[PDB]
C-alpha cells in the first residue's frame, strides 16, 4: 500500500565512460569492458517541495505561458 | 552599482482577457478597452534558490554528462 | 535483489556498476536501450513535472483561485512534489521492467487518500496525460530538447511499456 | 525610463508596482513593438526556472570539472548560488526588453560584476557559457517558428525583439568575459 511517507524511487544514471573521475563506488568487481565505467543508483528517499519553491512556480504558471513541445491548450 | 543584494526585478505580465477573476490591483485609470484585463507587475525581489532545488540540477548534470 | 531492498528494507542507497551492472542488463530487456529510455525521462523530470502541472493549471486556472486545490504555496508544493512521486515510481517501473512496485507503494490506496483529501481527479489525470506524452517523446528523443549520440533504432516497444506504466496511474485515480 | 518602476529598479522597497489599463495602453506606445515586446518578456520569464537551470547543467555537461570536489559549483551552496546568479542576469536582461533599455541591466547588474567574479575565482569562461545557453533559451522563446497550434500568441514575425534581447545577452557576455 502507498504508505503517505513521500519516498519514491530516485534513479541516478551515469553513463561516464571514458570520465577522467575514476569509480569507486562499486562493489562486485568488474565486467572487463564499458560495464566498468557506468552505473546505475537507486536510492529510496523523501520527495519534499519546499512553501517558496511553490510560490516561484505559481509566479510562472500564472501567465499561461508554455515551453516550446505541446499544442497551446489554454483558453486564458 | 551591482550592490551584493541579490534582488532584481521580478516582472509578471498579466495579460488575462477574458478571466473571469476581476482586476483589482491596479487602481490608476481605466483604458475603456483589452487594457483593463491585462497588467506588468514589477517587484524587487530577493532571488533565492533552495537546496532542492540545487540537488536536482546536480543529479540531472550527473545523468546527462559523459566525460 | 539489490533494487528490490533499496525501494521497499536496506535503508541504503544500492550503486549497480561494472560486472553487476553487466548482470542487471541480463535480467531486464534490451537492458542498454532501457536505460537509455529511464535516463531521457529521469534527466528531464523537472521540466516533465513543471510543464503537466503547469499545463493542468492552464487549462483550468480555477485550480489556483482561491477555492482551487492547488491554492497556497503549501497545496502547491503537495501537488509538485506528488507529480514528481508518480513519476519516479513510473521511472523505477520501466528501470526494473515492472510494475510490481509501482502498484503496491504507489497506486494501492492512492484514489482513497484523494478522494479524503479532495483532490480533484479529472485534473489529477490530466497532470498524468501530459506527462505520459513527455515521456513518451523522451523515449523516442522527439522532444524538443534532445539526446545528440544515443545509437539510433527504433524503442517504439519500451515507449509503449512506460506508457503502459503512466495508464496504470491513470486507471488507478481517475 | 518606466516611472512607475523607479523603485523597483533602485531596489528602494519591495511593494509590487503595477501598470494596468490606460498606463498599459500608454506603456505600449512609449515602448516600441508593444503588444509583441510583453509577449516576448512572457515567454521569457514564465519560462526562468527552465532556462536558468537547462543553462547550468549545459555548462556543466560541456565541463564537469565544474561539479568535482574542486570545481565553482561544488556543493548545494555553490550550485544554489550559481543558478541564483542565472536568475538574477536573466531576470535583468527582461527588465531591458521590457523597457527597451539596457541601462538598468549595465547599472545595476554588469556595474562591478566581473571584479566580484575575479575576487571569487567564478570562472568566466564557464559563466559565459551558462549566458550563451540563457541566451539561445530566450531566442528560441521570442522567434519561435512553430505553428500556430503550438503558441501562446498570434503567429507573426518577432526575430527583431529576439535580436534585441540577443544584444543585451552580449552586454553581460562583453561585461563578464
Ligand atoms: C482568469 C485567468 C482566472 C480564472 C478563471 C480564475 O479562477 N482565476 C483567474 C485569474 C487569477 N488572477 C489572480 C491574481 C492576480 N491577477 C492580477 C492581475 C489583474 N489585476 C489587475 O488589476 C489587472 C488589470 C488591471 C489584472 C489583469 C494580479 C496582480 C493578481 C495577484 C497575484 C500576483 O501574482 O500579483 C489569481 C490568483 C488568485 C487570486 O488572487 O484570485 C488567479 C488564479
Ligand atoms: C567525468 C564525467 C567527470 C569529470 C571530468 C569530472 O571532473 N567529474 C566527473 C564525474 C563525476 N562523477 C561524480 C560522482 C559519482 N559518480 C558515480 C558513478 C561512478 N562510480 C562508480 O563506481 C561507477 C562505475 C563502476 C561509476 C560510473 C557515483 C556513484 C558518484 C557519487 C555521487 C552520487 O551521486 O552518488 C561527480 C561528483 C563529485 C565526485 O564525487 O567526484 C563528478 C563531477
Ligand atoms: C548536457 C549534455 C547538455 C544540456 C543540459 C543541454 C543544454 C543546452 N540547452 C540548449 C538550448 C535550449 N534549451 C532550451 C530550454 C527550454 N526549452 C523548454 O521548452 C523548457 C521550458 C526549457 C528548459 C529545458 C531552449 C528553448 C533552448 C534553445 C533551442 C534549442 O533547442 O537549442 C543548448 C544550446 C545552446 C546554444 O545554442 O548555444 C544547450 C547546450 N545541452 C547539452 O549538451
Ligand atoms: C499552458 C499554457 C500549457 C502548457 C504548459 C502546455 C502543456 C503541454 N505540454 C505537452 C507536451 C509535452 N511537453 C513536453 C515537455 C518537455 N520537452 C522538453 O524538451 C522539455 C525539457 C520538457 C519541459 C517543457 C514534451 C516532451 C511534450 C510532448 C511533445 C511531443 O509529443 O513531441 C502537451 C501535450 C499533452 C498531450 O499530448 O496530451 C501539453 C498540453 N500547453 C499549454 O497550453
Ligand atoms: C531509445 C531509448 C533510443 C535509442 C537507444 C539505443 N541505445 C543503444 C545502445 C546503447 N546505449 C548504451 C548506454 C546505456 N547502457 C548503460 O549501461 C547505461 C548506463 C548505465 C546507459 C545510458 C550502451 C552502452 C549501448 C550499446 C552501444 C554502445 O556501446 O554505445 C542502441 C543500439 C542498439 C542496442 O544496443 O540495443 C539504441 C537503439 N536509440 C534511438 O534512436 C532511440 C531514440
Ligand atoms: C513574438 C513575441 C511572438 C508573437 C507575438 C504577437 N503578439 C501579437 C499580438 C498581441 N499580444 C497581446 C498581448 C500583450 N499585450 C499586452 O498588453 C500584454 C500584457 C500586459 C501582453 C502579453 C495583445 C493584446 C495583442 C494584440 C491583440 C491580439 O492580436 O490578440 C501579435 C499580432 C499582432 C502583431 O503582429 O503586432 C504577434 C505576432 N507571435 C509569434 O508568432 C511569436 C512567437
Ligand atoms: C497535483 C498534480 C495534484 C494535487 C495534489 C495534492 N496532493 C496532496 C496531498 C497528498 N498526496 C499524497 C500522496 C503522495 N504521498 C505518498 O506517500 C505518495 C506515494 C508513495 C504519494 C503519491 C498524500 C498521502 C497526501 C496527504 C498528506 C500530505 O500532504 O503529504 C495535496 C495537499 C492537499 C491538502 O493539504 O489540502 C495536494 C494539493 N492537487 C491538485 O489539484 C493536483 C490535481
Ligand atoms: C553560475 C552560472 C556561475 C557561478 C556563480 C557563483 N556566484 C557566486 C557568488 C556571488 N555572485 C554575486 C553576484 C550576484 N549578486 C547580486 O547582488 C547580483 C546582481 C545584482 C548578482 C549577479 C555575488 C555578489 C556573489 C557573492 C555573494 C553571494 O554569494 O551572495 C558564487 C559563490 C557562492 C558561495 O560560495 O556562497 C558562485 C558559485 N559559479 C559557477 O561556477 C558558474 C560559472
Ligand atoms: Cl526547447
Ligand atoms: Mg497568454
Ligand atoms: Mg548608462
Amino acid at each position: 500500500a502507498m504508505d503517505k511517507s513521500a519516498k519514491a524511487p530516485q534513479i541516478t544514471i551515469f553513463d561516464h565512460r571514458g570520465c577522467s573521475r575514476a569509480p569507486k563506488e562499486s562493489t562486485g568487481g568488474k565486467a572487463g569492458g564499458q560495464d566498468d565505467e557506468m552505473m546505475v543508483k537507486v536510492a529510496s528517499t523523501k520527495v519534499t517541495v519546499s512553501e517558496s519553491d511553490a510560490a516561484k512556480k505559481l509566479q510562472e504558471f500564472i501567465t499561461f505561458e508554455k515551453g516550446i513541445d505541446g499544442p497551446f491548450t489554454s483558453k486564458n | 552599482a551591482m550592490d551584493k543584494s541579490a534582488k532584481a526585478p521580478v516582472i509578471t505580465i498579466f495579460d488575462h482577457r477574458g478571466c473571469s477573476r476581476a482586476p483589482k490591483e491596479y487602481t490608476g485609470a481605466k483604458a475603456g478597452g483589452k487594457d483593463d484585463e491585462m497588467m506588468v507587475k514589477a517587484q524587487s525581489v530577493k532571488i533565492e534558490v533552495s537546496t532542492g532545488t540545487a540537488e536536482g540540477v546536480l543529479a540531472t548534470s550527473l545523468a546527462k554528462m559523459t566525460k | 535483489d539489490a533494487f528490490s531492498r533499496v525501494v521497499t528494507a536496506d535503508s541504503k542507497a544500492a550503486y549497480v556498476g561494472g560486472a553487476d551492472l553487466q548482470a542487471l542488463k541480463k535480467f531486464i530487456s534490451e537492458g542498454n536501450k532501457r536505460l537509455d529510455s529511464v535516463n531521457s525521462i529521469v534527466s528531464n523530470a523537472s521540466c516533465i513535472v513543471s510543464d503537466a502541472v503547469s499545463g493542468m493549471i492552464c487549462e483550468n486556472p480555477s485550480l489556483i483561485s482561491p477555492s482551487g486545490n492547488c491554492y497556497t504555496n503549501r497545496r502547491m508544493a503537495a501537488c509538485l512534489r506528488d507529480g514528481e512521486i508518480i513519476l519516479r515510481y513510473v521511472s523505477y517501473a520501466l528501470l526494473s521492467g515492472d510494475a510490481s512496485v509501482l502498484e503496491d507503494r504507489c497506486l494501492n490506496g492512492l484514489k482513497e487518500t484523494y478522494s479524503s483529501l479532495g483532490v480533484p481527479a479529472n485534473s489529477n489525470a490530466r497532470a498524468v496525460s501530459i506527462m505520459k506524452a513527455c515521456a513518451v517523446a523522451f523515449v523516442n528523443n522527439t522532444a524538443s530538447q534532445k539526446k545528440l549520440s544515443t545509437p539510433q533504432g527504433d524503442c517504439s516497444g519500451l515507449a509503449s511499456e512506460v506508457g503502459g506504466y503512466f495508464d496504470k496511474v491513470t486507471a488507478a485515480i481517475s
